[PDB]
Order: structure tokens, then C-alpha cells, then sequence
């Protein structure tokens, strides 16, 4: 599991998930890109 | 038959069986694991696919037996880590095999006198993680 | 007629521009960036791969002394061991008990894999920008692919397009980069002929097919075991093999502005950074005198539904009185409100429904239909979601 | 004899050996692991305990061999995860086995021509230890604990599978490229054919047919036998001239709650002190240690003891209750 | 729970349609341009239909 | 994936409630199978945690 | 006998009537470690 911000500061974080896990990730105005294994990167953007 | 001129020899082993070290004709040299798919390139002391008279025969094996080289069977040859390995190529000192998760590599065979010799080397086998998932069994259909 | 416009370096967002040639009816062009490519000018310093410790058969001199010959080979190591009594299958190889010697020679070479498995050490200088742009010209989508230098002109449907030059010179790549297959790393690699053992650059070669190689692996020969023929040695493990395990995430995952890193050649695609100018020389045949256009009078603006969000959460009905049947351009004269419709059809005494997007709760905006303006009164409400999954103006 | 309308068949495998996928007669369907004791209910492509002439023989096996079913040996059949498994029941498509810790399940056999075929499926095997002791051999007399297993009652009750008709069994080996024409070799069987090329491009033939100016890829054939039944397998295609028409048959070996005799951890070396208790824990297998106060504030604490450990626990006026594995809770009281 | 999945309806040289069924967690989908293979070759005549 | 993903009145009851997040996937090239994405049994997970 | 790492020891044979009998006992087998290095294969020459 890997995630990065779609702005000036990406702040890349990586971790090997093996057991049942719950992850809370903050989504900034620029956007957050999350890659879960061999799947295509999931894009997320803030709203109202 | 390039095996007419070439020949075989002997070497040393750190484990011939039950933790005892000896001079094995199936002695391990170099175990290459550069292939990302999981294929292992094993270098052995004996020669496979060649006879004592220097002639090509896929069903025959050439090993060193007390100063003189002797013939053996290809079917008798085996590779194992924790469970048996599938041999996917044999030519001279080289053996190609796909092995499951293991800590020690074992390579053996059976001679003409019906006596089995095997060499064991400590090797941490664990096919790298090709992709982003650490699976064990290979799928027939998936991501290329 | 030459139309100059500046759009932000953001891929996937459509931008609309108003083309107003004096004496001729206005024209609305929709432009969208499909890809931005930033290709840096590279200079290969060297290439690193797995090394091969070439060790021949040891020269065992029975009842005598062997001597080391100084050879010009990468990481060449030589040693002679006195008082050796080795054993073979049928017994001792030597006659003497303590008067025997063993010459142990070794050297480091490039492995056979270096042609296939290798990492390239590049020095990035300057970058050349180039862009794929979609244009809705005369009710049809056209594809324009050109260099973003502001010189390379491309003619599509008799219209000259000049992209560039890039406003910002920012690049996800640094002065020194490392490329392995499809991954690019911003690395401060050691210079040519200054590599350390066990680290990235322990073996340095100019090209994967090069003849001469640099080697610093800290190779030392050891004394063989009692009655044993072998060449024992102490050497630091492959720096390339160690790096392949301890490199981390590439630029594709760590770069800011949502940069996508491509290889062969190495360049950065889709990078939201700075702006980009675009010149469009629209031919005169695409224009149509104003006097030959339709007018409008008495027009009312009613907003039956509005929700201030990132998308078009507002609906507006505009009543009109047209002179003749023809196409009229729709555009918001307020920078806070954006209309989804670029052009509509008019006839006479009729109405039109338009979709609009805004952020303000109280929205008083002017809509320019054809050449006449109308005031719209709207009291937009907040949406159910606080965070959205798509960007907006 | 529900096996009158029933029959065998073939399927596909994701791993027939050395990571290569093929059409295996020992193809894996469903691997059930509902039993708490550790018993696995494996569903296979072939049939065990039945002969080709439809007769009961426990030493014989029935598998599909290139359009026709052939006989094999029961002794040749094997199940393995990381080490071989003990087979505790065989009937038709079903095999019962107790397997050690593994990540991939392998099921194989040996044919008449002395050729071995095996199917490998990725399956995370890890039965939940019963009790608090990891023993190998089961005891004749011990502590009674609730568990689950698959019973040996053949009686047609409870569980059931969906069986459909096997219209025409597809066979590409029936077509052959005779120079620039396609030859359909019947071999004393009723074959249904269809081609893209002109002339005769449909029918039900009993004799050898030849299609002039055509390619093998632009044709399709298959044997007919709408007289036998087949189980709804995802490894076999659905009947073309049929929607959701299907039958159902009761299956043997259902899951039922039973009782299992486990063991108990050995008592630790206990030494008392001033308002404290010292325990020298010697576990043979991972044993759970839990303790609580017998007052207003219990303050529950749990830990899995695996190695040689010394634990010092404070005993209050109300009392301290310590549970060491499957043993009855030990009560301790200080004073004075 | 038991995820009851029947034999998939492979329509050769044609289109299949999903029927809205009143069943717990009922899911239906039709996939276009499928070319499946069986023991003796291709199950369908058409390439993309 | 949680305790109560499948809810029924009695162990012998006819009608059941199901929320398992079941979605069908496109089958593999030249393969007849029903691939799906579904959250694992909440009851089996609870029995462990 | 020289045995690899196991948790249960099994000893068996085959009779005249071609019937195999085997006895299984729970035994934690695992050769102890000597020195300061946990190696698998034994060396021909090393520290005494």
C-alpha cells in the first residue's frame, strides 16, 4: 500500500499490508493518489 | 557431440547426508537466482546429457567414481528445498529448477551400483515479490 | 486572425476562450491538455550491474615455489601460500610434506547479465517541453501534437497552432539521475572511478557492451583448508544487487504535482506546474460578419434550482426574442460563474435551459447570449458533501 | 442408484505442474474447510470408487481421458499442502483429508499408462488449534471440548449440489486439416458440426464428413449424449440450447457438531511471597496466560507464553485469579 | 454466508440481458467481446460478437 | 465484513438480509469462470477477533 | 536416525501380510545451535 499528495509536497509513504487493517488518510485540496497492490492508482479529491 | 573432448571431475561437499561432509560427485558450486520469475541456475560437479565415451544422450548422466568417470540415469537426478523441485533443463554442469520456499538447497542422483549421493547447501530461497503481491502458487491467468 | 491565450499546465481540465475579431461575430474555443511531456537532455556518465569474480584453477606447485605476476586487470589479487599439503580422490597431489606452494590469482569482470540487468547513471541538463492538446474547433474535436518551445507550428483544419514556450522550468528530475528499466531515481551517485565496495557503483562501466571496467570490491584471498584444493576469498557483496533491494519508491510515486514518469526516452508526463501559452491563427473563412448574425431583445433570467458545488449544480432558463434562425454563443461575464454550454440554437420568441457552476451562496451574474447581455438572480444552497472527488475552477 | 444418470467429466486447471496451466482430469472445484477439527472437503473433476461400466469398486478410480472415461488406481491418488495428507474418505468427486500448515493445495493421481497428473490451487490452510495445547497425536481419554467434523453417513440428507445436462461434449480433436479441407473423424460416435464456409455447414453426422475449402478454426464439433447428467461446474461450459434448466442431488459427508478430547498445560513451579506470586512457566506449545483481581477493579491482562518465563503477580486482599491455558482457574489469597 | 453462483450463460454470436431478481445481494453483469476456450477448442463461432 | 453482514430471524428461517458488497469482474482471456470481489465473512472474522 | 526439524516423531514398518503399522509420538525435534552463528550447512574448515 502506497500513497502520495497531488501537489507541491507529495510526502510518499509505503507499507506492506498482511493482516486485516483500517487506514485513515487525509485528503488535501490538491488531491490524494492511493495505490493498492497491482491495481491502477485510485484518485481522490476533496469536495463539499 | 561437444562432450567427446570435455569430461567430468570431483569436488568437496559440506553435507552429503545427515550433516556429514564428504567428497561428493554431485557437489554444489554456484546457485544463481537472477531470474525474477523464480528459475534457479544450479552449477554441479557432474555432467548431464553426455556419456563416458563423449556422446550426446539425454537419458544418461556422467559422474566421477573413484579416479574414473562412470554413467548414471537422468531419471535418478533430483532437486529439492523443503519439497521436490521441477527440473526444466539439464546440460553439463547446469540444472534449471523452480523451487518452493526453503532455507537449504539439495541436489542428488542415483548411480549404477544403486547408491544415492546428495549435496546440501544453506540457501535462502524466496522468489522475490514480482509486482506488489507476495503470492505462493502461480496463476494461469493474471496481470502481465 | 491570430488569437493568443494562456492556460495553466493542468492535464484533464477543459478551458474556454472567447475569440472576438472586431466587426465579426464572437467564437468560443474549448481547449484541453491530454498530455505534457517534459523531456530532459541526458548525458550518460556510466552504467552499473552485477560483477563477476573470475577465479581460475589454482597453481599447486609440488616440491617448489610459485611467484605472483603483477597483472593489469580490474581488482587483480594474487597470493602464494607456503606449506600446503592438498588431497585428491586417490590421495595426496604432492610428494613433499612442507615444500609445496599454491598460487591463488583473481580479478573482477562485468557479468554476462550486464547487457540485460543494468542501471544507468545520467546527468540531466535542460528540458524541452512538448504538448497533446484537444481543441473543439467548429463543433469538432481536433488533436494537436507539437513541441512546447513557441516555434514549432502545426496546421490542423487550415488553422496554425503554436504551443509554448513553457512558463516554468521546474522538473521532478535533478542534476543527477539513475534509471533502472522503467523506474527513475533522483540519486547523488558516486563519480566515475570513485565507487566504494558494497555500495551503488562498486563496478563502473561506460556502456553495457564496453571493454574496460572500474572495480572496487575489496577482494582478498584466504589460505585454503587442510588437504583441500579451493580458492577461499573475502569480498564485499554486489552493490547493484543490494541497491535493487534498498532503493525505495521511484519518482513516479514520490514526485510532486502528480507527475507520471515514463522511460525510453526518460521524461515527465502530465505535470501540473506553471502555465503554457498557445497561439491560434484562425483562418478568415471561419469568421462571419456580425451584421450577418442574429440579435436578441427583452430577455428574462429565472433560476428554478441552484446548489453551489464543484460541478454544474445550477439550472437557468433564459427567455428571448430573436431576429432569425442561427447559432449564438453562451458565456458568463462573471468570473465566479461558469456555463457548461458553449453554443446554442435560436429562432424567435422562445427560451433556453443552461447548466451553471458557482461557489457563492448569493449569485448575481451576467450571461452574454450572442451579443446581448442578461442579468441572472440566484440563491444557491450548500451541497450534502464537504469533500469532492474532482477539481474545479 | 443415483449414479445411473450421474457421470464424470473434465475441467481446467491453473497449475498442472511447474506453474503451467492445462485441462486436467484431476481439476479442483471447491475446497470446503467448515469443520473445526481440521478436515477438508475437496471437490475434484474425476470420480473415485466407481468403474467405467458403472460398478462399485473401492480400489478403482474413474477419470476422463481424451473424449472417453478410463480406469485408474485408488493407491495412486494423493493430497498435499507442504507435506503429504492422510486421506480419510473417498466417494465420487469428494475427498476427505487432514493437512498440515500450507499455502497451496495439491491433488493428484496415476493413470493406466503410468503418467501422473496433479492440480495445484492457492489455498491458505491453517486450522484453528483445538484447546490450548498443540499436540500431534490424539488421546483416547482427555478433556471434552466442542468441535466439528464431516460424518461418514452416506444417507441422502441435508446438503445438495446442482447437476445439469452435458448436451454435447466439445472436442477439437474431432476436426483435422486435410490439405485445404476440413475432415471430421467420427470414430463410431454421433457428432454435431457447424462451419463458417459454404455448402453443408450444419447437421448431426454418424459417418466421416469432409468440408471443402475451409479452415479448422472456422469450424466446431462435439459429441452428443443428452442421456447422462452432469454437475454444475464453472470449469465446464453451459449447454447452448438451454437456459437455467437444472437438477439437484443429495451429497454425502455433512458437517455436524461433535466432541473432541484435548489436553491441559502442565502446572508451573509456584513460589509465594509478601503479597506476590511467582510462576515458572514451561510451555511445550503456545499457551495463553490470563489474570484478574477478585474485587471492584478486575484489571484483565492477557499474554501468549511461548518460551521459559518467570512472572511476578501482585495478590490483593480481594484475591487474584490466574488462568494458565486450558487448566481450571487457580485462586490465590494473601494474608497476612 | 453462501455465495450461490450458477453456470455462466455464454451467448455465442449474440447479446444476453440481465433480469432484475428479488434475491439477497443479487448481482448481474453482461460482458461484451468474450472469446472463451474449452477442451476441444473455442466454444463460440464469432470473434467479438 | 463485520458482525451482522448476513442477518436471519432463526437458523431454519426462509428470508435473509445480506450486505456483503458483491461485485462481478470480467473473466480471463479464453476462460469460463465467474470472478468476483466480495468482503469476507463477518461471522468467521468475529470468531477469531 | 538423523531427522530434520519436526514436532511429532513417527516410526513404522511393513509385515508379511503386506500391512503397514506406524506409531506417532509428540516430540519437539530441533538440533541446538553451536557457536554464535545460525548456519545450515556444515563447513569442512572453520573455527574449532
Amino acid at each position: 500500500l502506497s500513497y502520495r499528495n497531488m501537489g507541491e509536497e507529495p510526502n510518499y509513504q509505503e507499507e506492506w499490508v498482511m493482516h486485516k487493517k483500517e487506514v485513515v488518510l487525509t485528503v488535501p485540496t490538491e488531491g490524494l493518489e492511493v495505490t493498492w497492490g497491482n491495481n491502477e492508482p485510485y484518485k481522490y479529491w476533496p469536495q463539499m | 557431440n561437444v562432450y567427446k573432448a570435455t569430461r567430468p571431475y570431483l569436488a568437496h561437499c559440506p553435507d552429503c547426508g545427515e550433516g556429514h561432509s564428504c567428497h561428493s560427485p554431485v557437489a554444489l558450486e554456484r546457485i544463481r537466482n537472477e531470474a525474477t520469475d523464480g528459475t534457479l541456475k544450479i552449477q554441479v560437479s557432474l555432467q548431464i546429457g553426455i556419456k563416458t565415451d563423449d556422446s550426446h544422450d539425454w537419458t544418461k548422466l556422467r559422474y566421477m567414481d573413484n579416479h574414473m568417470p562412470a554413467d548414471a540415469e537422468r531419471a535418478g537426478l533430483f532437486v529439492r528445498t523443503s519439497a521436490p523441485c521441477t527440473i526444466t533443463g539439464t546440460m553439463g554442469h547446469f540444472i534449471l529448477a523452480r523451487c518452493p520456499k526453503g532455507e537449504t538447497l539439495t541436489v542428488g542422483f542415483t548411480d549404477s551400483r544403486k547408491i544415492s549421493h546428495s549435496c546440501t547447501h544453506p540457501f535462502h530461497h524466496d522468489p522475490p515479490v514480482i509486482g506488489r503481491e507476495k503470492f505462493h502458487s502461480r496463476p494461469q491467468h493474471g496481470k502481465e | 486572425y491570430e488569437h493568443v491565450t494562456v492556460i495553466p499546465n493542468t492535464v484533464g481540465v477543459p478551458y474556454k476562450t472567447l475569440v472576438n475579431r472586431p466587426g465579426y461575430s464572437p467564437m468560443v474555443l474549448e481547449m484541453e491538455l491530454l498530455s505534457v511531456t517534459l523531456e530532459p537532455t541526458l548525458s550518460l556518465d556510466y552504467i552499473t550491474c552485477e560483477y563477476k569474480t573470475v577465479i581460475p584453477s589454482p597453481y599447486v606447485k609440488c616440491c617448489g615455489t610459485a611467484e605472483c605476476k603483477d597483472k593489469n586487470l580490474p581488482d587483480y589479487s594474487c597470493k602464494v601460500f607456503t606449506g600446503v599439503y592438498p588431497f585428491m580422490w586417490g590421495g595426496a597431489y604432492c610428494f613433499c610434506d612442507a615444500e609445496n606452494t599454491q598460487l591463488s590469482e583473481a580479478h573482477v569482470e562485468k557479468s554476462e547479465s550486464c547487457k540485460t540487468e543494468f542501471a544507468s547513471a545520467y546527468r540531466a541538463h535542460t528540458a524541452s517541453a512538448s504538448a497533446k492538446l484537444r481543441v473543439l474547433y467548429q463543433g469538432n474535436n481536433i488533436t494537436v501534437t507539437a513541441y512546447a518551445n513557441g516555434d514549432h507550428a502545426v496546421t490542423v483544419k487550415d488553422a496554425k497552432f503554436i504551443v509554448g514556450p513553457m512558463s516554468s522550468a521546474w522538473t521532478p528530475f535533478d542534476n543527477k539521475i539513475v534509471v533502472y528499466k522503467g523506474d527513475v531515481y533522483n540519486m547523488d551517485y558516486p563519480p566515475f572511478g570513485a565507487g566504494r565496495p558494497g555500495q551503488f557503483g562498486d563496478i563502473q562501466s561506460r556502456t553495457p557492451e564496453s571493454k574496460d571496467v572500474y572495480a572496487n570490491t575489496q577482494l582478498v584471498l584466504q589460505r585454503p583448508a587442510a588437504g583441500t584444493v579451493h580458492v577461499p576469498y573475502s569480498q564485499a557483496p554486489s552493490g547493484f544487487k543490494y541497491w535493487l533491494k534498498e532503493r525505495g519508491a521511484s519518482l513516479q510515486h514520490t514526485a510532486p504535482f502528480g507527475c507520471q514518469i515514463a522511460t525510453n526516452p526518460v521524461r515527465a508526463v502530465n505535470c501540473a506546474v506553471g502555465n503554457m501559452p498557445i497561439s491560434i491563427d484562425i483562418p478568415e473563412a471561419a469568421f462571419t460578419r456580425v451584421v450577418d448574425a442574429p440579435s436578441l431583445t427583452d430577455m428574462s433570467c429565472e433560476v428554478p434550482a441552484c446548489t453551489h458545488s464543484s460541478d454544474f449544480g445550477g439550472v437557468a432558463i433564459i427567455k428571448y426574442a430573436a431576429s432569425k434562425k442561427g447559432k449564438c454563443a453562451v458565456h458568463s461575464m462573471t468570473n465566479a460563474v461558469t456555463i457548461r454550454e458553449a453554443e446554442i440554437e435560436v429562432e424567435g420568441n422562445s427560451q433556453l435551459q443552461i447548466s451553471f457552476s458557482t461557489a457563492l451562496a448569493s449569485a448575481e451574474f451576467r450571461v452574454q447570449v450572442c451579443s446581448t447581455q442578461v442579468h441572472c438572480a440566484a440563491e444557491c444552497h450548500p451541497p450534502k458533501d464537504h469533500i469532492v472527488n474532482y477539481p474545479a475552477s | 442408484n443415483v449414479y445411473k444418470a450421474t457421470r464424470p467429466y473434465l475441467a481446467h486447471c491453473p497449475d498442472c505442474g511447474e506453474g503451467h496451466s492445462c485441462h486436467s482430469p484431476v481439476a479442483l472445484e471447491r475446497i470446503r474447510n467448515e469443520a473445526t477439527d481440521g478436515t477438508l472437503k475437496i471437490q475434484v473433476s474425476l470420480q473415485i470408487g466407481i468403474k467405467t461400466d458403472d460398478s462399485h469398486d473401492w480400489t478403482k478410480l474413474r477419470y476422463m481421458d481424451n473424449h472417453m472415461p478410463a480406469d485408474a488406481e485408488r493407491a495412486g491418488l494423493f493430497v498435499r499442502t507442504s507435506a503429504p495428507c492422510t486421506i480419510t474418505g473417498t466417494m465420487g468427486h469428494f475427498i476427505l483429508a487432514r493437512c498440515p500448515k500450507g499455502e497451496t493445495l495439491t491433488v493428484g493421481f496415476t493413470d493406466s499408462r503410468k503418467i501422473s497428473h496433479s492440480c495445484t490451487h492457492p489455498f491458505h490452510h491453517d486450522p484453528p488449534v483445538i484447546g490450548r495445547e498443540k499436540f500431534h497425536s490424539r488421546p483416547q481419554h482427555g478433556k471434552e471440548l466442542p468441535c466439528s467434523t464431516y460424518v461418514q453417513s452416506t444417507a441422502a440428507t441435508t446438503e445438495e449440489i446442482e447437476v445439469h445436462m452435458p448436451p454435447d461434449t466439445p472436442d477439437r480433436t474431432l476436426m483435422s486439416q486435410q490439405s485445404g479441407n476440413v475432415k471430421i473423424t467420427v470414430n463410431g460416435q454421433t457428432v454435431r458440426y457447424k462451419c463458417n464456409c459454404g455448402g453443408s455447414n450444419e447437421g448431426l453426422t454418424t459417418t466421416d464428413k469432409v468440408i471443402n475449402n475451409c479452415k479448422v478454426d472456422q469450424c466446431h464439433a462435439a459429441v452428443t449424449n443428452h442421456k447422462k447428467w452432469q454437475y454444475n461446474s464453472p470449469l465446464v461450459p453451459r449447454n447452448a440450447e438451454l437456459g437455467d434448466r437444472k437438477g439437484k442431488i443429495h451429497i454425502p459427508f455433512p458437517l455436524a457438531n461433535v466432541t473432541c478430547r484435548v489436553p491441559k498445560a502442565r502446572n508451573p513451579t509456584v513460589t509465594y511471597g509478601k503479597n506476590q506470586v511467582i510462576m515458572l512457566l514451561y510451555p511445550d506449545h503456545p499457551t495463553l496466560l490470563s489474570y484478574r483481581n477478585m474485587g471492584e477493579e478486575p484489571n484483565y491482562q492477557e499474554e501468549w507464553v511461548m518460551h521459559k518465563k518467570e512472572v511476578v503477580l501482585t495478590v490483593p486482599t480481594e484475591g487474584l485469579e490466574v488462568t494458565w491455558g486450558n487448566n481450571e482457574p487457580y485462586k490465590y489469597w494473601p494474608q497476612l
